[PDB]
């Protein structure tokens, strides 16, 4: 999709979670999708909210967490 | 042009915090024939001067993110 | 005026020290270019395509 | 209701394009209706094959020229607006065409295809006054309905195509010049009755019994909607 | 949208965790919506032992075969899952509004639908399969409900023996018994309360 | 880009929205009226002939200018006052000014008409509609004296009309012409050849009884089918047209 | 009443007055966003400014009548 | 090819007789040639039956009268060739009417066949000033298509007829008028389009759709035979 | 009424006894309402045992679950019970019903009340009473139709031990040894398929 291919700074993210982000390797957010919640939550500095609010953003503009991806990357 | 952009981006500056709205103005001289500085911000608010700059730039976060930034896309062509 | 300096405070985009003077169809035309002639200088560089 | 309807009987072929059409029987009021209605349809909704594009060596516009030739491109073009071409299979072709030699250039010397029908060898295009001179081109050939410009084309098509090919307008409406006569039909009683004898004349690339019954077709095909449609 | 012009007109209570919803045989004089959170719907016998007739997620209204014949009554309990927020409308007041706007009927033939569509496959598989089905498709159909976390080979939730006894119609630690033979048979992982399932998608 | 909406959303403001119109030298007030709009694709604009006359303008190469009412106001006094409706006649006198031209006239003085020669001499119609059955089939002639059946009005009461019916020896056109005419006026009006004049005085008697618009209305139609005869009618002219009197050369 | 202004003028008596009673009206309308009392017919204010006129439902006397009222109510509204 | 065909959009119907037809959107060069041809099949071909004969006692020519009467004979004939009829068994009929008194003589007075409708039973045909006149007249209807003229007929007929037998203009095609309009109608892109706009207006014995639609009808009905 | 509305629109057709109505699978398109008769509702399993879920007499909806939820496929069997008749229209012109006047869908949403709500009796009856128990209680049911016949100590039913066995579901045969110890107990009697209940009234 069109909004595979965005940095997640377009989100207008927060401090914390984007160390969280960058701390842990995932660049795209065809990246982002591809991970799962459980590997997110074990993560340093990851615990309730960062979930919460992400969620809610995700649900924002038209997409979740932990989906599939299929010939990726692309570059 | 002039006109809505300007009007569109005072709208933009509603939906932020206090001090955020406020410095982002005067740093710029908007709204005023002044032109005030990040020292004089310093002078104003409180002294810090280069959180002012960290601020500016969560703000340029908080503002430009895509949901906003099309009233303002129009004005990427100018 | 302090919006746009606000604006290229946003996106970081700038100007050149330079302006368009382009050559181009007037509004309501359109047609066909087959020959283009060039006159110069004696004491300046020949553009290449000259 | 005495009526009575039309039967097809005799095509005499006067030529290839020049040919008319004997039909018969006809009531009162009907060789006119008839007439005037068909000749309509026959001018002006009826399809062919007609060039569309062509694209040549060594050649940026329409108004340039070329060694060893009398004709301005824009001559030749128009010398291939009038061609008369059929395809059976396709929607489409790209033909070649290519010669050198001091001699008229006409349809003969064409690359043509297995699966379509030049009608005329002889429809000159060209001449050549260089022996050295050559010729090369490609010829893309369509199938429409009526009159379609090229103006109409790039108005409508943004596809920045490459320079050299020169493009041509389209008359696709076949059919040339047609009449038709409401003399009587013979029937013993009935002498009131009419046949309608439609004279016919087009290009080739068209068959006329095929076309009447295009036209008739397509007019029933209208007459659904103010007999089932209402 | 609708559903803005609807909650417009509702009266609210805020739940707290562990109670009652529903008291089984008592007038049922009020439709009720889920505002958030989850509940568990189910029926005691004479003996006072519960079993589960379902869960429920957000989207749901709730309480309602007692809207439409005069003097009917509560055919089950509704028990807490979680805390809940959660609406009230009268049943006149229902004539009135299903009468101006047909659209929330519509609503609840979709609800409704689905529930006695996936009752008719709980009583269908209630007669028929084991309790290796049973409790197999229960999990699997729990790890269709939303409730249920993503674990990065599957899903993971969070239940006792004691409740999905009270699912697949049977014991508990005979459920314990099976899982840990299921367990063996590598098709789950199993920490006590938490317990994840792979093979999902 | 000139998308599609564009066009839908241009028709859209265009509508109820008049425009003005002139043409130099613009020496009295009916040299510039407002007009309504009717979108064409096309470069030239188009015009409503019998308003030439006002303008004194033909289609040699005439070119006309175009002006906006932006304002409200501007734009009722355009639909109100420089409305061509409103005007119909000088202020200098009160003659109609929508006078049928050039070719119309020819059509009417061609459909009404008295010859004695084609055909379907001396029957009898129930009315005008069955004589339309005969000339658009092509049976009688469009000019000749025969018995039909009409039915004209009068407004002799208080304004309040008052209806007879009766029989004329008179000509087909004439016939079929009575359709359009108001149910106000009488049938002499149309019992001869229609001569300009008789035309100009027609929509003078029209506009003098019934008030205003069935005369513009009237007068609509009588300009459609009086071009439309007209092609019907068959005109020309030729070399034989212009025949030499033989009795020139001997009084030279 | 769109391409002909002569039953309003019945009504009122001159154009003058009507078109700018009418123009009053269609500023109530075009700004104001005030309803309408004829139906709307997919018209611009002008027609229905006409129609209103027409049949008899505004009046620069009426105008003055309605816009009285209601400024007068909300004098007693602000004290 | 990539024909258009129409949408009957619209059938507004002031009263039973007079009826109005929107009809798009065409390609060009279709508009009139639908007009001109329907114009034609309905003025000129389509069934019905009507007054072809009269006989009236004490009655000779046209030119003559009949005393005690408003009318001479021929607003009589006049007000009989503006009559509704329909034969139902039959191509012919021969009605009677056998009238007194001062009755202004509407076609109600009629004695009527078991397969005979007047649709307008209430038309005028005379009057008897006085009561003491009394008339006894029969008229023969007939079916046919189209109209011709009594003129032509006798033109046409040889046998010979006497005096006291009379004969109208025959009304067989129920229409009393079409007239039909090319306008031009938008499709976003295409102005260059028409629609079809038609009055038709006819006595009774018809519903104008439904003559409309039997004409169209007989058309296709001619064109089955190069459809082929 | 209004029904009267309702059926001069619909589409009517008659069908035989022990046809085949709806068939589990198919997509959801048509509704149907029995205009006369009964039907009885079964299902099917992995097997091929069948299990008789209700049955219905004249009425009542059929086809409602699909209504809303584009193509869904049928969650059940439904056969003639005897030869019956029945009016149907699909489900474009029933938002056409339902914009226009919801009544229908409240008729239908009170006789999916009482369906689910016997279908929670259902569920119950069979978790947890004895095979005597549900038996019993469903003899009592079914005591209570317009298809059961007055006799002058109560009433009386035909039916076979398979059936009966089906809506239970156990063996006919063990269903005849329990029918013999209620005849052994003096509260029933029975030849063949008669069976003729005393208790009732
Ligand atoms: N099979 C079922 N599926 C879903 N919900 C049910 C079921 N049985 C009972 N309920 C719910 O439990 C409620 C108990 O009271 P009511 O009967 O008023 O309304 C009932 C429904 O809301
Ligand atoms: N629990 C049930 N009780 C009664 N009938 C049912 C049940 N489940 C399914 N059916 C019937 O089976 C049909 C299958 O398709 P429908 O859902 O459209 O309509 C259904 C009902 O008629
Ligand atoms: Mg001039």
């Amino acid at each position: 999709d069109p909004i595979l291919l965005r940095p997640v700074d377009d989100l207008e993210l927060t401090v914390r979670s984007a160390n969280c982000l960058k701390a842990e390797a995932i660049h795209y957010i065809g990246d982002l999708v591809q991970r799962t919640e459980v590997e997110l939550l074990k993560t340093p500095n990851l615990g309730k909210k960062s979930l919460t609010e992400i969620k809610d953003v995700l649900a924002s503009r038209g997409l979740s967490l932990g989906m599939r991806l299929e010939n990726w990357p692309p570059a | 042009t002039t006109e809505s952009l300007r009007a569109a981006t005072h709208d933009v500056l509603a939906g932020l915090t206090a001090r955020e709205a406020k410095v982002l103005r005067m740093r710029f001289g908007i709204d005023m024939n002044t032109d005030y500085t990040l020292e004089e911000v310093g002078k104003q608010f409180d002294v810090t001067r280069e959180r002012i700059r960290q601020i500016e730039a969560k703000a340029l976060r908080k503002l430009r993110h895509p949901s906003r930034s099309e009233v303002l896309r129009s004005f990427l062509d100018d | 005026t302090p919006e746009e300096k606000l604006l290229r405070a946003i996106f970081g985009e700038k100007a050149s020290d330079v302006k368009d003077s382009s050559l181009r169809v007037p509004n309501g035309v359109s047609g066909t270019v087959i020959d283009v002639q060039v006159f110069t200088r004696d004491g300046v560089e020949k553009d290449k395509r000259a | 209701t005495e009526f009575l309807k039309p039967r097809l009987v005799d095509i005499e072929q006067v030529s290839s394009t020049h040919a008319k059409v004997t039909l018969e029987p006809l009531e009162r009021g009907f060789g006119h209706t008839l007439g005037n209605a068909l000749r309509r349809i026959l001018l002006s909704s009826m399809p062919g094959c007609a060039v569309t594009e062509v694209e040549i060596d060594g050649v940026l516009h329409e108004y340039s020229t070329k060694e060893g030739v009398q004709e301005d491109i824009l001559e030749i073009l128009l010398n291939l607006k009038g061609l008369a071409v059929r395809v059976q299979g396709k929607d489409e072709v790209i033909l070649t065409l290519n010669k050198s030699g001091i001699g008229p250039v006409t349809a003969a010397d064409i690359t043509h295809d297995g699966d379509v029908e030049i009608v005329k060898p002889q429809h000159v295009i060209c001449h050549l006054t260089d022996e050295n001179a050559s010729i090369s081109m490609r010829i893309k050939v369509q199938r429409g309905r009526g009159y379609v410009p090229a103006s109409t084309r790039i108005h409508s098509e943004e596809d920045e195509r490459p320079i050299g090919r020169l493009l041509v307008d389209a008359c696709y409406s076949p059919v040339e010049r047609i009449a038709y006569n409401v003399e009587a039909a013979r029937v013993e009683q009935r002498t009131d009755l009419d046949k309608l004898v439609i004279e016919m004349e087009t290009n080739g690339t068209i068959d006329p019994e095929e076309a009447i019954r295009r036209a008739a077709t397509i007019l029933a095909e209208q007459l659904e909607a103010f007999v089932d449609l209402r | 949208p609708t559903l803005e012009w609807f909650l417009s007109h509702c009266h609210i209570h805020k739940y707290p965790s562990k109670s009652t919803l529903i008291h089984q045989g008592e007038k049922a004089e009020t439709l009720y919506y889920i505002v958030k959170g989850s509940v568990a719907v189910l029926i005691k016998d004479e003996e006072g032992k519960e079993m589960i007739l379902s869960y429920l997620n957000q989207g749901d209204f709730i309480g309602e075969l007692g809207l439409f014949e005069e003097g009917q009554e509560r055919s089950a309990w509704v028990r807490a899952k979680t805390a809940c927020e959660v609406a009230e409308i009268s049943y006149k007041k229902f004539r009135q509004l299903i009468q101006v706007n047909p659209d929330i009927l519509m609503r609840l033939s979709a609800q409704m639908a689905r529930r006695l569509q996936v009752t008719s496959e709980k009583v269908g598989n209630l007669a028929f399969l084991d309790v290796t089905g049973r409790i197999a498709q229960t999990l699997l159909n729990l790890a269709k409900q939303p409730d249920a976390m993503t674990h990065p080979d599957g899903m993971q939730i969070k239940i006792t023996r004691q409740e999905i006894g009270q699912i697949v119609g049977c014991s508990r630690e005979t459920v314990g018994r099976i899982l840990k033979m299921l367990e063996d048979q590598n098709l789950i992982s199993a920490h006590g309360k938490t317990i994840v399932v792979y093979g999902t998608r | 880009r000139e998308e599609a909406v564009v066009w839908d959303i241009l028709d859209e403001v265009i509508r109820e929205h008049p425009v003005l119109l002139n043409r130099a030298p613009t020496l009295h007030r009916l040299g510039i009226q407002a007009f309504e709009p009717v979108l064409i694709e096309g470069k030239a604009i188009q015009l409503h002939p019998l308003v030439c006359a006002a303008y004194n303008a033909d289609f040699d190469g005439d070119q006309m200018a175009v002006h906006v009412p932006l304002t409200l106001e501007a734009q009722l006094e355009a639909r109100a006052l420089m409305m061509s409706t409103n005007n119909i006649l000088s202020p200098a006198n009160g003659e109609p000014i929508i006078v049928p031209s050039q070719d119309v006239v020819l059509g009417l003085y061609y459909m009404t008409r008295d010859c004695v020669n084609a055909k379907g001499e001396g029957m009898v119609l129930t009315g005008p509609k069955e004589a339309e059955r005969l000339y658009r089939s092509g049976l009688a002639s469009l000019h000749a004296r025969v018995k039909v059946r009409i039915t004209e009005y009068e407004k002799d009461a208080n304004g309040e009309l008052v209806a007879k019916t009766s029989l004329k020896d008179t000509t087909v056109g004439r016939a079929i012409l009575w359709m359009i005419v108001p149910k106000g006026l009488p049938y002499s009006i149309v019992n001869q050849a229609l001569g300009k004049k008789a035309i100009s005085k027609m929509l003078n008697t029209c506009y003098r009884i019934l008030g205003l618009k069935p005369t513009v209305i009237f007068a609509d139609q009588i300009m459609y089918t009086g071009f439309a005869y007209a092609a019907r009618s068959g005109a020309s002219v030729g070399i034989d047209d212009m025949v030499i009197p033989e009795k020139k050369h001997e009084i030279i | 009443a769109r391409v002909t202004v002569q039953d309003a003028v019945e009504k009122i008596g001159n154009r003058f007055d009507l078109v700018l009673v009418a123009a009053r009206r269609a500023r109530q309308m075009q700004v104001g966003g005030k309803d309408p009392l004829v139906p709307e017919e997919n018209d611009k204010t002008t027609v229905i400014a006409l129609r209103e006129i027409e049949e008899g439902l505004i009046n620069n006397q009426i105008l003055d009548v309605r816009e009285r009222q209601e400024q007068q109510e909300q004098e007693a509204a602000e004290l």
